[PDB]
């Protein structure tokens, strides 16, 4: 249940089901970027494989010259998609009481538009955590959960 | 699309504009006929409407 | 994070109940439900963040009730040997109407009208035709009142027995507000949906009052889900149907006076014809004064406010859930 | 008066003659009175 | 602050700061007088036809209508003002509709009143809102904070406030005057700041009949419109028709045609005696140096002028004592007569001389 | 925007044109240690007042002297700013009328008001500015126009002073005599008939003469024409008309104009400030003709107004 | 020697309060007096005292007292200091608050000026807003890791920041911080922002507030919707948000024409608003229990009430009742298990207007203390509910008063139902069922009680009867509420030339600064204690004379059952219900407990007429 999620679920795979409020215009991550550095004129490339939203790889710092020179060329560059869906629990039950509470979602390229809002969804994910910015405190830090990979209902429609 | 109204709930009965509240812009609302196209509509009380 | 507020029963007189901030850890999280006096035993604590380099003059710190525990007000499930018990009361023939007179106590009520009440909340079957429609499984209750009759108070006894069961008043609102709406947050977050006395209520009892008060827009919304069995919402983007398979229970209140003709019911009260047709139960509540029904009621009303066979409560709201399931 | 007074300005007078007056009034009476036709 | 010009503030109102800006001292505030003019003063209250006098002074332009001009000069001296021993205030206030043909001068006497009175103010009908006459708690701008302004009849406390088209005016406006109009003062409880604060001011307001020749008989009482309670709540209610006297028109035409000459205004009304700016100093001082009773002369007469006329409500009563003492305020009489009720009655009864038809 | 820098002239209808307040160009300050005097030239929107000294007495001192401002010996000039829409008739036939600032110093403040037809000459110049910081590619200029010489179309009665060798002007018309007449029937020649109701409009346009009673009070002091009567007869091309020949003239409809349209609404004004009145109608056009049609439409709020 | 004045002035105040401070001879209170005052405080420890002015500013002549008014913020702390001499010589955990009253003079807040800043004031006006109580450092234990901490002392005058010097050590400095949360004294505080007094403001300016500070265990003195009397201890607060205000406005920029060139600028605006302080606040604003004996006593005192409730007004004899049965409550208690009885009562007058149904009103407002005067139409919506106020800053959730629920276990006035429309009229009902005040805003959800009774006054539908119209129809405010107002008392005046007279007669009278001479057998001050002492009772009915009432009941509904054309109503059984409350009230009034049958009897008769007005 979305309603219950201990913090001993944190990064292991839990699946839940619930209903799609919003997903959100996609952005673009890169898994290759091929780097510059200016003063230097050296050149390299950074390719990440995998990432959650960490943010998991910055350019490096260092090509005097210095601090880090190091100019993204964009066009020999390659991209993918992210879209961040956002789930929120079934209207329907059980809260009763109080406005139902709802996670964030993140899911990259194959994964994405999959999935129009409303149709009531079950995903497997990764529980997880990111820093944001308090809206908290002290310390807290707010869940997300990581998407791989997610299965519809069927059809509903 | 079974529509019974008047429209319902939330759902108005026809074609509408509505604004996205974020981006300003504007979009199709949604309703029977729209969200139904290229098929059948149910509608009852076709009088109340 | 729990927002406490100071019990407004024993507030002395013309202060206001002040809001005083909870926080909660491990175990103890999620245990607490809104709604319900609840106790806990803290450290309090001056803390924190704190900087509050903003506040400056004079120089404050903000406190907190760091909470160690929780103490319930001041949960219910059948069991093998309670339901074992239990197996052997239900056989006699006359628990139907022990169990009716049991149903409303306080009121002294009707034979009738409480039968109603009690038919209408025990149950239905509901009952899917392969594979194609389910009928209705339920019975909605059409209680016709009568000004100074006690055709509220009824149905609120439901809202206390029933295990899923909720009051949406007529409007205006006592939240929730009977339409299903997806609507802007508090405070600043992003939009959630919410549905109405209907969808919160599904399988359980959905408890309305005068209908006669209600703006069409919700009257739309009503006749829909006795209709389909089913809310369906297309704004903004989020496009659904909802399922509420709630039994209704109404109160309502005549046109003007207690009879207000010997015209017929339908004549008798504003509601239309075709909604009132949805309701099987109609419940209709008199009378002209009577000397004996006077006596029988004054002595009862006279009873309660000096103050100051049916089977235990506890057992029946039990009796209602173990059958239904 | 504040007819006649305007219609004199137009030969800017400060004199105010019975013709402007009387024209006044010919404009007033044939406003309406136009409602016999 | 003080002019000579416009007409001079009460003392009761001012108050404190009289009884404060003394301490610190000051200067300026309550308008000082000679002694020579004063003994103008005591002098030409001496002349008989005064009550007469100052009624075709007021408005000069202005023509015939004289017990208009009359009524609305006791509203500028109008009552007396009483605390008991708390609460009490009825104050001085009396209170003037006006109704009648159109084209009939009912919005220049507002002008004039306006301008005469130190602090009214002056609203349209329809160009008003029971938000706009008391408490708007606008955001300052400025500042960037949230201050509270004063209404317009907060404002208009104390002396005039004057009001256009009053039969006009939306069915929830209407409903801030039966809180002025009997309390005296306006309870605000909205929004942020919750109080019942002052506003004591005369309320002169003109109506247009619905005809808007009101015309012969119909009942009256009917015509102005107007809930009747609300009607019958006004001090004095002016209705103001055209008998078309022959013989009259041919008289205004002579006064009203002139201007004409001289192209700079002079002479006016002349010739006619008349005071200009000693009737402001006049009027003033007769405020604040006088504070009338009315003894025991008046009781008998005065009771059974009401009982006349309930043979009508209670308040007419009311504005009977009120209108008449103001009568007594001037002459500078601090007891009433026996006489001079006749007419403070009379004035009641002169619409009625105009309610035959 | 590849004009920016020339000296040109437009043509549009003046709006808004906010307050004139003082600008400063360049600020002095006085040391009063050191004596002399400290002017920093000013730009832009916004400035730092400097402190410490920069007198040359004051400079290698051990000891700089502090200085502050005084606003009596600082060279303001008075600041007008105001926009100008595109005069609608040039506008394509698709689209919107598009706007335009201007500024105003020195002189030429004042001659500028809304409900104008105008054309102004000056000297256009790009100032700094873009959107939302992650708008621009930049650098961009945002733009203005600079305000060196007003010239009005439809000029401006009653004020002149002369009546120098103009009167020769007039008299062309003069001369001729039966004015009356001829100007009657020169209102909105393009019309057939009805003489009369044009030999009156001539008189609506005159007006006068009012009055003061000295006290005083004031009667008008103009003329308030009706023009019934229907379907055809061409009424309201006589109201397009005047409001093309009377200056302040304004032409409204009643659904047309809404009350809030007619009576002033508070606003935050831009720039200077704050919360200014800006009416509209009746108040936008006034000293002169306003014209009204569907006059039966207009409902009740409106009536109130006008009555 | 500045050191040296004041400390004289120390001296000489000392010297005071141990010079003998009461000249009361033979029988008293003979001598000291604050010595008893130190050891009474010494008696259950609570470290705080209260000290008289006159006293001290009658001793010295006043060289003494002047020296305290004037320059009191800079006496503070020789005072308190001076206390603590005192009490450490003559008595064996230190925190002590001085507070004086009874001042000679009181100070409108209009006429608060900036020459009589840091000095001690009398201020009195309306509390509005009270804010939840928070700590307050002004002793603190906080320094750097380095090279120790403990150090316990400064952040006196509000800053809040810093160690004042011995830095680090070794690393001596300036640094900064840290502070424990582990050491330190804390006191108090709660915030109130007081309003002038309704009655005094200057036409037309309205009303302004200013904001006063409680710390002290004058602390929750304060009360909601109050009038209060201040003592001064007056200073001032700095202010932000005074820009473009306009200037021309004082800075800090500093000199630094010492030392030498080879900080930067280091320039703060400083830009003050003033806000009172208060060490003392009042709500100011056995031989009388002999009196109230002597009314329990008589037999006639009930018809003493009524005929001296409101000699304002002329007549009526049962609107009065009306009035007065308001302010003496039912048990409004029980009967579980459960829902509880109501408890309270309602009235709702109603006549064609001059009939003075206004008067009434502002009797109450003016006789009854804890009651809310409004004339809505202008509720305008909250008004009768609370906002509720937020932001503070620091948290909110502050609650403002207001209306209705700022009058509580009390009679709230309402002019016109008729105006208000829909909106409010619901939340009404939502008071009058429910009788919880649930609010929830944009932000923290909340529920607030109010248990109150309302009286209104209500204009017919075109001001008049209607007679033959039901009064179901004359009202025109919808069913709910209307079921729940017992019972209406609606007057209507009509032309009787006895009456007629005495009207005329009496309102002249009143109009007449003699004869004033008009006086109710009981005087306004001494029904008030006599009410709350009636109040303290809990009325219970046991006796089976509650049979009768059945029948009583039973007598009312049956000759009203036909013809239905009659007032009905029913008669609902809420009537039943209401007879109860009735009852109790009258035994609220006459003392007695268990009542009679009698006194239900009057109720009785009272609902009738209360009935038959409505026939026709
Ligand atoms: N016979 C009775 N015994 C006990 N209580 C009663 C009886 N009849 C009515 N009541 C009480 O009177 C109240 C009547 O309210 P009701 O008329 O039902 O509200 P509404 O008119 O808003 O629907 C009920 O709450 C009920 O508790
Ligand atoms: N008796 C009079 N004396 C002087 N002027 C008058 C008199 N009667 C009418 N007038 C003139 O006629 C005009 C009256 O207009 P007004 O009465 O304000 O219109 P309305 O009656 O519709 O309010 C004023 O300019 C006024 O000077
Ligand atoms: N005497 C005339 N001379 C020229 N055009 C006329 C004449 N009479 C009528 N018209 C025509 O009749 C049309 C009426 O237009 P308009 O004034 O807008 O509507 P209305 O007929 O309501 O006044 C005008 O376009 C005009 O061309
Ligand atoms: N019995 C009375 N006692 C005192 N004053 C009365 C009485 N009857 C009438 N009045 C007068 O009537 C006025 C009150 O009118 P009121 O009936 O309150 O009008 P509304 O019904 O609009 O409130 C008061 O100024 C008062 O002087």
């Amino acid at each position: 249940p979305l309603r219950d999620l201990d913090s001993e679920h944190v990064s292991k795979i839990v699946r839940l089901s619930g209903i799609i409020i919003s997903t959100s215009v996609l952005s673009s991550r890169a898994t290759y970027l091929s780097i510059m550095c200016r003063n230097c004129r050296h050149t390299t490339s950074i390719t990440i494989n995998n990432f959650n939203t960490g943010n998991t790889v910055s350019l490096p710092r260092s090509c005097n010259c210095g601090p880090d020179p190091y100019i993204i060329i964009h066009e020999s560059s390659k991209f993918i998609d992210q879209q961040f869906l956002k789930l929120q629990e079934i209207p329907e039950l059980v809260p009763v009481g109080e406005m139902p509470r709802n996670l964030t979602m993140t899911c990259d390229r194959y994964l994405t538009n999959k999935v129009i809002p409303g149709t009531r969804v079950t995903i497997v994910g990764i529980y997880s955590i990111y820093n944001s910015k308090n809206g908290s405190g002290v310390a807290i830090r707010t869940p997300y959960i990581k998407i791989l990979g997610i299965q519809s209902d069927v059809e509903t429609s | 699309v079974y529509t019974s109204g008047k429209g319902s709930s939330a759902a108005g009965l026809t074609a509408s504009v509505q604004r996205d509240p974020m981006t300003r812009e504007f979009y199709l609302e949604g309703g029977a006929m729209v969200l139904a196209d290229g098929g059948v509509v149910c509608i009852d009380e076709f009088d109340k409407m | 994070r729990v927002t406490l507020q100071e019990a407004p029963g024993t507030v002395p007189p013309g202060r206001l109940p002040r809001h005083r901030e909870v926080i909660l850890l491990a175990d103890l999280v999620d245990v607490s439900k809104p709604g319900e006096e609840v106790e806990v035993t803290g450290i309090y604590k001056n803390n924190y963040d704190g900087n509050l380099n903003a506040k400056n003059g004079f120089p404050v710190f903000a406190t907190i009730i760091e909470a160690n525990s929780i103490k319930r007000r001041e949960v219910f499930s059948w069991t093998e040997e309670e339901e074992r018990e239990f197996r052997k009361i239900s056989r006699d023939r006359g628990i139907i109407d022990k169990i009716i007179s049991s149903m409303a106590p306080s009121i002294y009520g009707h034979r009738d009208i409480k039968t109603a009440v009690a038919c209408s909340l025990f149950g239905g079957v509901p009952k899917n035709v392969n594979g194609k429609h389910s009928i209705r499984g339920d019975i909605n209750v059409l209680l016709l009142g009568d000004p100074g009759t006690a055709k509220s108070q009824i149905l609120k006894y439901v809202e206390k027995t029933a295990h899923r069961a909720v009051f949406a008043t007529g409007q205006g609102a006592s939240a929730v507000g009977l339409t299903a709406s997806v609507r802007k947050d508090p405070i600043t977050k992003e939009w959630t949906l919410e549905g109405g006395a209907l969808v919160l209520a599904d399988k359980g009892v959905c408890l309305i009052d005068e209908f006669d008060k209600m703006n069409d827009q919700d009257r739309t919304s009503i006749h829909e889900a006795m209709e389909q069995q089913s809310i369906s919402i297309s704004k903004a983007g989020i496009v659904t149907t909802l399922q509420a398979r709630c039994s209704i229970i109404a109160a309502a209140n005549p046109n003007g006076g207690r009879y207000n003709s010997t015209l017929p019911l339908a004549q008798n009260v504003s509601l239309t014809e075709p909604i009132l047709s949805r309701f099987d139960i109609l419940c209709v509540v008199r009378d002209l004064v009577d000397e004996e029904a006077d006596e029988r009621l004054a002595t009862f009303v006279v009873d309660s406010h000096v103050r100051s066979s049916p089977i235990p409560q506890e057992l029946l709201m039990k009796y209602i859930h173990y059958a239904r399931t | 008066i504040r007819l006649s007074q305007a219609l004199a300005k137009l030969r800017l007078a400060d004199m105010v003659d019975i013709d402007d007056v009387e024209e006044a009034l010919r404009l007033v009476r044939v406003s309406k009175e136009s409602l016999y036709q | 602050v003080s002019d000579k010009r416009l007409d001079v503030d009460t003392s009761t109102i001012e108050q404190e700061l009289m009884q404060n800006k003394v301490d610190h001292n000051e200067v300026e505030e309550v308008r000082q007088i000679t002694d020579q003019d004063l003994a103008k003063i005591r002098e030409v209250a001496a002349r008989e036809d005064l009550y007469s006098l100052l009624a075709r002074s007021i408005a000069p332009s202005i023509y015939e209508l004289e017990d208009v001009k009359k009524g609305i000069l006791l509203q500028l001296f109008g009552g007396t003002n009483k605390t008991f021993t708390k609460g009490g205030r009825y104050r001085g206030d009396i209170n003037i509709l006006l109704c009648g043909d159109p084209s009939t001068s009912k919005s220049q006497i507002l002008q004039y009143v306006h301008k005469i009175t130190p602090r009214g103010v002056y609203t349209s009908g329809k160009g008003s809102s029971a938000v706009g006459l008391t408490a708007y708690i606008t955001r300052d701008v400025d500042t960037k904070q949230l201050v509270l302004e004063s209404g317009a009849l907060v404002l208009s406390d104390g002396g005039v406030c004057c009001i256009d088209e009053f039969d006009k005016m939306s069915d929830s406006t209407r409903s801030v005057l039966h809180e002025v109009m009997e309390q005296q003062t306006i309870s605000i409880a909205k929004a942020g700041i919750i109080t019942t604060l002052n506003a004591r001011s005369s309320i002169l307001a003109s109506a247009n009949p619905i005809g808007s020749r009101y015309n012969p008989n119909l009942p009256v009482t009917e015509n102005i419109d107007l809930p009747p309670p609300l009607l019958s709540r006004f001090d004095l209610v002016y209705l103001v028709l055209d008998k078309v006297d022959e013989k009259n028109d041919r008289e205004l035409a002579k006064h009203l045609t002139n201007l004409y000459l001289e192209d700079k205004p002079e002479h006016i009304s002349q010739d006619d005696v008349l005071p200009v700016e000693f009737l402001t100093m006049y009027i003033s001082y007769a405020k604040e140096h006088i504070h009338p009773i009315i003894t025991e002369a008046a009781k008998t007469e005065l009771v059974r002028a009401y009982v006349g006329m309930r043979k009508a409500t209670t308040r007419q009563l009311e504005s009977m004592i009120r209108l008449a003492e103001a009568h007594a305020k001037m002459k500078l009489k601090n007891v009433v007569e026996l006489e001079d009720v006749q007419e403070a009655v009379r004035l009641i009864r002169s619409a009625i001389k105009d309610y035959a038809t | 925007g590849d004009f920016l820098g020339q000296l040109i002239t437009v043509r549009g209808i003046i709006t808004r044109v906010s307050d004139v307040k003082p600008a400063v160009e360049v600020i002095a300050y006085t040391c009063d240690q050191c004596g002399y005097e400290v002017f920093q030239e000013v730009n832009s929107r916004t400035f730092t007042p400097l402190s410490e000294c920069t007198s040359e007495e004051c400079s290698q001192n051990q000891t700089k002297g502090q200085l502050f401002m005084s606003t009596r010996a600082s060279k303001f000039s008075a600041f007008q700013e105001c926009k100008i829409q595109e005069l609608s008739q040039q506008v394509p036939v698709g689209h919107i009328p598009r706007s335009l600032n201007i500024h105003v110093n020195g002189t030429l403040v004042r001659s500028l008001s809304p409900g104008d037809i105008v054309d102004v000459t000056g000297i256009f110049l790009p100032a700094p500015y873009t959107g939302f910081k992650a708008l621009k590619a930049g650098l961009l200029t945002e733009t203005y126009l600079e305000a060196q010489f007003v010239r009005q179309h439809k000029k401006k009665f009653a004020s002149f002073s002369l009546t120098s060798d103009v009167e020769e002007r007039v008299m062309e018309l003069i001369t001729s005599g039966d004015v009356y007449n001829r100007l009657a029937k020169s209102i909105a020649p393009e019309i057939y008939g009805n003489l009369d109701v044009k030999k009156a409009l001539l008189l609506l346009l005159v007006g006068g003469v009012d009055k003061r009673v000295g006290d005083g009070m004031k009667i008008r002091g103009d003329i308030n024409v009706c023009l019934m009567g229907d379907p055809g007869v061409a009424k309201s091309q006589l109201l397009k008309a005047i409001c093309k020949i009377s200056p302040r003239g304004v032409y409204t409809t009643g659904k047309g104009s809404s009350g809030v349209g007619l009576t002033a609404a508070v606003m935050k004004d831009p720039v200077t400030d704050e919360m200014i009145l800006e009416g509209g109608a009746l108040v936008l056009a006034d000293n002169g003709i306003c014209c009204i049609d569907e006059f039966d439409k207009m409902d009740e709020s409106d009536r109130t107004a006008i009555h | 020697v500045d050191d040296v004045t004041g400390e004289k002035v120390r001296e000489a105040f000392e010297q005071f309060l141990e010079d003998f401070s009461v000249q009361s001879t033979d029988t008293g209170e003979v001598e000291k007096v604050y010595r008893a005052q130190i050891e009474f405080m010494k008696i259950y420890d609570l470290n705080t005292i209260y000290i008289d002015y006159q006293h001290l500013s009658m001793r010295e002549n006043g060289a003494l007292a002047m020296a305290i008014s004037e320059q009191y913020y800079r006496f503070l702390p020789f005072l308190q200091k001076g206390l603590r001499r005192v009490v450490r010589k003559y008595a064996p955990e230190r925190v002590f608050q001085i507070s004086f009253f009874n001042l000679p003079t009181v100070h409108r807040i209009r006429d608060i000026r900036s020459e009589k800043i840091g000095s001690l004031l009398s201020i009195s006006g309306t509390v509005t807003r009270t804010s939840e109580v928070r700590p307050e450092l002004y002793k603190a234990s906080f320094t750097c890791d380095m090279c120790r901490a403990i150090v316990d002392n400064v952040e006196q005058s509000f800053k809040y920041t810093e160690p004042t010097f011995c830095p680090n050590p070794s690393c001596e400095n300036r640094a900064f911080w840290t502070l424990n949360v582990t050491r330190s004294r804390f006191l108090d505080w709660q915030k109130v922002r007081i309003q002038e007094n309704a009655n005094e403001i200057p036409t037309g300016s309205m009303p302004r507030t200013l904001d006063v500070i409680l710390r002290g265990d004058s602390v929750e003195r304060a009360k909601p919707g109050d009038r209060c009397k201040f003592t001064g201890v007056e200073i001032v607060v700095p202010d932000v948000t005074q820009l473009g205000l306009p200037g021309v406005k004082p800075s800090s920029t500093l000199d630094t024409r010492g030392i030498s060139k080879t900080r930067s600028l280091g320039v703060r605006d400083l830009t003050y608003k003033i806000s009172f302080l208060a060490c003392h606040v009042i709500s100011i604003g056995s031989d009388e229990i002999n009196e109230l004996k002597e009314m329990v006593k008589d037999e006639h005192i009930y018809d003493k009430l009524v005929r001296s409730i409101a000699p304002a007004v002329f007549g009526h004899e049962a609107v009065k009742k009306g009035i007065l049965l308001q302010m003496l409550g039912g048990v409004h208690k029980s009967t579980v298990e459960g829902i509880k009885l109501r408890g309270d009562i309602n009235i709702c007058v109603v006549g064609d207007p001059s009939t003075s149904k206004s008067q009434f009103l502002k009797y109450v407002v003016g006789f009854a203390p804890r009651s809310v005067y409004t004339s809505g139409k202008a509720s305008s919506a909250a008004g009768l509910t609370a906002a509720v106020v937020r932001d503070e800053e620091g948290g909110d959730y502050t609650i403002e008063a207001g209306a209705l629920m700022l009058a509580d276990n009390g009679i709230c006035c309402i002019d016109e139902f008729d105006k208000m429309d829909i909106s409010d009229q619901v939340a009404i009902h939502e008071a009058m069922e429910q009788q919880t005040i649930s609010i929830a805003k944009a932000g923290i959800h909340a529920t607030l009680n109010a248990r109150t009774s309302i009286l209104a006054a209500a204009n017919p539908v075109g001001g008049r009867y209607n007679r033959k119209l039901s009064l179901r129809g004359n009202l025109n405010m919808t069913a709910p509420i209307m079921s729940r107002f017992d019972l209406f008392f609606v007057i209507l005046d009509d032309c009787n030339e006895k009456i007629d007279t005495e009207l005329a007669s009496h309102i002249v009278d009143l109009h007449m600064k003699r004869d004033e001479a008009i006086e109710p057998p009981f005087s306004a001050e001494q029904l008030r204690r006599y009410i709350k002492y009636a109040r303290t009772f809990k009325p219970i009915l046991t006796k089976e004379a509650r049979s009768y009432l059945v029948e009583k009941y039973k007598e009312l509904r049956k000759d009203d059952a036909q013809g239905f054309s009659r007032s009905s109503y029913r008669i609902t059984v809420r009537q039943l219900e209401s007879m109860i409350r009735l009852s109790e009230a009258i035994a609220r009034a006459n003392c007695v407990d268990e009542i009679t049958p009698s006194f239900i009897a009057e109720a009785y008769d009272l609902l009738r007429q209360s009935i038959i007005r409505v026939d026709v």
